[PDB]
RNA sequence: UUCGGGUCUUGUAAUUGGAAUGAGUACAAUGUAAAUACCUUAACGAGGAACAAUUGGAGGGCAAGUCUGGUGCCAGCAGCCG
């Protein structure tokens, strides 16, 4: 049986009309340490880049991504368990953070994806209606959202 | 216990029979029984008011069960002579619906009492 | 403007009316059945892998 | 007019000397908007040419 | 000499105007509201990125804070006159997640629309543009015009306009006439 | 210890070793020198003008062709010869030689394009909205 | 693109002898 | 359209017990478990089997969300001949029967409803139905009607409540067979109407992820209803 | 299919 | 079984081979009506069956009975509409070919 | 990327009706040191509503048409010119 996954109701072409404030961001691992890396918050370093409340959400695989870091990333571990981060549980047998990612996006138009990586940040562009939320300069930078 | 069930109280009577009148002059009320029965069966409706002193009370108890079946939230007031009048019509009226319309200028107030006649029931 | 905007407008409500199905306020009438027919092999569910 | 807009062209190719335009008969309008906003139309049309 | 009056823009150039995303939302945007072009959109974020960004400087502030108290009341009163925020609605957090649509659905056009004066935007502009409405006593020839709480229910016909009650129209009267002649 | 003080009474080293190293950049020099307009196409200007030489592609069989549209200019304010390129064959005939030309910035090497001709723009010519005075 | 409308004229086929 | 005079030809769907009747237009028909009467007035298709008049139900997409899923294209079912079946929110007999049809005479169906004024429609439809068991209860509190029940090898839920995620989990861990079927409708707006429809959606998937149920498939069910979803999951009882 | 074909000439010369 | 269609008879009428072939090429029979583009291989089980409708819906959908004709081939004849389009369409082809 | 695949009231180079209105013209009044203008308003003022919106960008197609080159009918360039 062929399957082809219908296009979500919450696109209006490549605009996502279902993505508003308050918004729901996937932390990618990379995204806390460039975080430390440049002296900015968390929470608020989201609020000044969107101008409006992030409930930022870290999934099992991010999480055991960062516990297997070692010691010299435990102020990172410590920020990701800050109780205003919401944890997301996961289905597959894999630890993949990059493929977990991506897969949620794909079903949900929901997130915006906060990362660096220049592999996952292309995966992701391919994807239409993603807004895609990164560390650069001083500040966090959100490219594909239109309300800014 | 009683068939009008429930009732709703006298604070709950008014903002009700308030959103009814606005409902009137935008042409989104849908007024007798009849009119009830068919906007339930298009699925077009928020919530069917009825009169608890309707003469004789049955009359109307085909429409809770045509709103419990599809999900619609539905409430008895006192008074039918009361609802009449908040129709517009110069007529008593025993059973009221409200029309669906997301691009009312009523939105909010027709979900405001949308969420407390739930809470009601 | 405003008439070039309007056009624009809605013909693209018409391609999303092709790019995906649409909400149209739900059945009118007596049931008739499915116009444009059903196709059995097909499966449009988003999978979770 | 139509001998004034020749006159110009003879005088675009064959080398244009210094051109003045003088207006006449403005004392006909009867209002001073329509005078004021006619006024503009010409100078501007004789923009234009010169 | 005469002592200068101000001025100021009321928009600005968003910050990288082509991206696709955001030409379909102001393309829905336009059409869904009629507007005439992107300036209208491109005002009406100015004002909202104002007030949004003043909502979140206040919110960094303590609690109770003097200045923090003073303009955040300040700020949701007006928010709420204006009838973009509802009653239930009153704190600065949830200014910071109001969207440009509610102010879009409070311009005069698109009330006059709802209320059923025009069965269309596009319609409910050219009524506003001929001076057939009115707020109150007040006839009103501004689609952007901002409409109140207490000045929505107001809206009707204006008694000068032929809707309204006056006599009919130029074209009425004229085609009256070379019928009777 | 990078190399600097950090003396809480040292801010005059830093202002004079920040005064000398600045002169370091080529940007800081010319801006403060005035000679940031030397490497301009027209020494400064945003235009330039000219006299129309010859027209080097007016034979050339090819219609529209590279060579076509190329006009060799002279300019007015310092006399060297460069050329120009017309936006098109028919834009190409408005001009004749001796006429007076402005130039704009634009086959490698030409860099120029006619953007008035005769104190009167080329594309007013060429949509027809005027005549060039003589 | 410097060409006029006229330029991108239509040019018909010649009809055969009747 | 299907006017009462058409002839149609009927083929077997790609899911076992659902049927498709041909013609100028197609509809979606299930087999008659108690022939010679409709229950909601449904259009009713009789062919001649060797003879016998077998007998057939047209199913509504805009009244049944389960068919309008099967419209979209759902991949996998787990309604199915022979296979019990517990239907939670069972209004009343409007899809409850096209389900029983489906199982068939060896499946069952255990239909639970709160209400009483629908119910009692409810044990009137069940009465025609040998299959079908009305249990009138909530199903706040399976612990209730935990006699009524064993396992069933399949949960559907059309309870349209903002706290149905919590009514789904604990008649699971009751009544679903480990590796056992969850079929569960959505309406965003019933749950949280303050935020987008798709954000519920991701939100109702997370909360059975933390019930140790494995969503398979989501599916809107548009042009037939607007803001709501088909969500597919499997039950793994040992862990997710 | 012709004149993407023709198009696609295009691109590659 | 209860849910097992029964097989076509093998030697088929003719009525039956007809009816299957309008309902694979039905998207000719109508100009004003569209469908799935679909690849139809006639089914392994199958059976021709009666609509009943609803007595509600006596005016709305209810075929007359001297409309109700056994083969859809030849209910199809009795719309005259349908014959008027086809006379037409199928003279425009000849004159083409 | 070919392979093809997904979707349903879509298109017309077709006809046709009476309602609204300001750009403009203009009794008057208001405005002003006196005027113009605005806000008002008797009376006129629309179907190509010719009461004739612009500035740039991208891409076609055509000939008993014209130039260049060559492992035949092609290719390049281009075509206000037949
Ligand atoms: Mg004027
Ligand atoms: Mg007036
Ligand atoms: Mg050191
Ligand atoms: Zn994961």
């Amino acid at each position: 049986t062929r399957n082809i996954p219908q296009v979500s109701s919450a696109l209006f072409f490549q605009y996502n009309q279902a993505i508003k404030p308050p918004y729901q961001v996937l932390i990618d691992t990379n995204f806390i340490n460039f975080s430390i890396q440049k002296k900015v918050d968390i929470v608020r370093g989201m609020m000044d880049c969107l101008l409006a409340k992030c409930n930022p959400l870290i999934t099992d695989c991010v999480m055991a991504e960062l516990e297997k870091l070692g010691p010299k990333y435990r102020i990172a571990l410590k920020l990701a368990r800050d109780p205003r981060i919401k944890r997301l549980s996961c289905s597959h047998k894999g630890t993949y953070a990059d493929d977990c990612l991506v897969h949620r996006v794909l079903q949900h138009k929901c997130y915006i994806v906060a990362t660096n990586d220049a592999g996952l940040k292309q995966r992701i562009r391919k994807i239409p209606g993603i807004p895609l939320m990164s560390v650069g300069g001083h500040a966090y930078v959100i490219e594909k959202l239109p309300d800014v | 216990n009683p068939k009008a069930f429930p009732l709703a109280d006298a604070a709950l009577t008014q903002q009700i029979l308030d959103v009814v009148q606005q409902a009137a002059n935008l042409r989104q009320l849908k007024k007798g029984a009849n009119e009830a029965t068919k906007t339930l069966n298009r699925g077009i409706s928020e919530f069917i008011i009825m009169a608890a002193d309707c003469e004789p009370i049955e009359i109307l108890l085909h429409l809770p069960l045509l709103c419990e079946d599809k999900n619609v939230p539905y409430v008895f007031v006192p008074s039918r002579v009361a609802l009449g009048r908040a129709c517009g019509v110069s007529r008593p009226v025993i059973a009221a619906s409200i029309t669906t319309n997301d691009a009312s200028a009523i939105k909010t107030q027709i979900y405001a009492v949308k969420d407390k006649i739930e809470t009601l029931l | 403007s405003r008439v070039k905007k309007r056009k624009k407008y809605q013909k693209a409500q018409k391609k999303l009316k092709s790019v995906r199905a649409v909400y149209s306020g739900g059945q009118s009438g007596v049931y008739e059945g499915e116009k444009t027919g059903i196709k059995k092999g097909l499966t449009r569910s988003v999978k979770f892998k | 007019e139509m001998e004034t807009m020749e006159f110009l062209n003879i005088a675009q190719h064959h080398g244009m000397p210094r051109v003045l335009g003088v207006a006449t008969h403005l004392d006909l309008f009867k209002s001073q908007s329509t005078l004021r906003a006619s006024k503009k139309r010409l100078k501007h049309r004789f923009w234009t040419e010169v | 000499p005469r002592a200068p009056r101000t001025y100021s823009k009321t928009y600005s150039t968003p910050k990288r105007p082509y991206e696709s995303s955001r030409l379909d939302a102001e393309l829905k945007l336009a059409g869904e509201f009629g507007l005439k072009n992107k300036k209208e959109i491109y005002r009406i974020s100015f004002q909202l990125s104002k007030i949004r960004r003043a909502a979140r400087d206040l919110l960094t502030r303590d609690e109770k804070d003097p200045k923090r108290l003073f303009e955040g009341n300040a700020l949701i009163r007006r928010l709420v006159r204006v009838g973009v925020l509802s009653e239930d609605k009153k704190k600065l957090d949830y200014v910071l997640a109001l969207k440009v649509e509610d102010f879009l659905e409070r311009r005069l056009q698109t009330q006059v629309y709802k209320l059923g004066l025009a069965k269309s935007v596009h319609h409910a502009r050219v009524l506003i543009t001929q001076r057939h409405i009115a707020v109150g006593k007040q006839i009103v020839n501004i689609p952007s015009f901002m409409v109140r709480l207490d000045s929505e229910k107001h809206i009707d016909f204006a008694p000068t306009s032929p809707f309204g009650g006056a006599r009919p129209g130029r074209v009425a009267r004229r085609n009256a006439a070379r019928k009777a002649e | 210890g990078k190399g600097k003080p950090r003396g809480l009474n040292s801010a005059r080293k830093l202002r004079v070793h920040r005064r000398n190293n600045r002169w370091a950049e080529n940007n800081y020099k010319k801006r403060l020198l005035g000679t940031a307009f030397k490497s301009s196409p027209f020494g400064g200007s945003s235009h330039a003008k000219g006299i129309v030489l010859e027209k080097l592609g007016i034979e050339s069989k090819q219609p529209n062709s590279a060579i076509r549209k190329c006009v060799r200019v002279q300019l007015i304010k310092n006399g060297k010869k460069v050329t120009a390129f017309v936006p098109n064959d028919g834009c190409l005939n408005f001009v004749d030689e001796n006429d007076e030309v402005l130039l704009a910035g634009f086959i490698p090497g030409v860099r120029f394009k006619v953007v008035k001709v005769s104190g009167v723009s080329l594309l007013a010519l060429w949509k027809e909205k005027k005549e060039k005075p003589r | 693109k410097l060409v006029h409308d006229v330029q991108k004229k239509q040019h018909r086929e010649r009809s055969q002898l009747t | 359209g299907a006017r009462g005079g058409a002839k149609v030809v009927i083929e077997p769907h790609r899911h076992a017990g659902v049927y498709i009747a041909r013609g100028k237009e197609d509809l979606l028909v299930t087999k008659n478990m108690a022939p010679g009467e409709s229950v909601y007035g449904e259009k009713r298709i009789s062919v001649e089997e060797p003879p016998t008049k077998v007998e057939y139900r047209v199913w509504n997409p805009f009244r049944s969300k389960l068919a309008a899923g099967i419209m979209g294209g759902l991949d996998e079912l787990f309604i199915a001949p022979g296979k019990k079946v517990l239907y939670l929110g069972a209004a009343s007999g409007t899809s409850v029967s096209h389900v029983s049809d489906v199982v068939g005479p060896e499946g069952v169906v255990y239909a639970v409803e709160f209400s009483h004024r629908p119910g009692r429609e409810l044990i009137s439809m069940a009465k025609k139905r040998p299959n079908i068991i009305p249990i009138i209860e909530d199903a706040r509190h399976p612990q209730k009607y935990r006699m009524l029940i064993g396992m069933v090898d399949c949960v559907f839920a059309d309870v349209a409540q903002p706290d149905q995620a919590r009514i789904i989990a604990l008649n699971s861990h009751m009544f679903l067979k480990d590796q056992g079927g969850v079929v569960i409708s959505i309406k965003a707006n019933c749950i949280d109407s303050t935020v987008d429809a798709e954000t519920v959606f991701a939100r109702e998937v997370q909360k059975l992820r933390e019930e140790r149920i494995k969503p398979l498939e989501q599916l809107t069910l548009e042009p037939y209803e607007r803001d709501h979803c088909i969500v597919v999951g499997r039950y793994m009882r040992s862990g997710l | 299919r012709k004149e993407r074909l023709k198009k696609l000439a295009k691109m590659e010369e | 079984d209860w849910f097992t269609l029964p097989k076509p008879d093998d030697n088929m009428r003719r009525e039956v081979q007809r009816d299957l072939l309008l309902i694979k090429h039905r998207a000719a029979l109508d100009p004003k009506r569209h469908y799935k583009k679909q690849r139809w291989e006639v089914p392994e089980r199958f059976a021709i069956g009666t609509i009943i409708e609803d007595k509600s819906e006596f005016y709305s959908s209810r075929m007359n009975r001297k409309e109700r004709k056994s083969t859809i081939l030849e209910t199809l004849m009795g719309d005259e509409a349908s014959n008027k389009y086809f006379k037409r369409k199928y003279n425009e082809i000849q004159e083409k070919s």
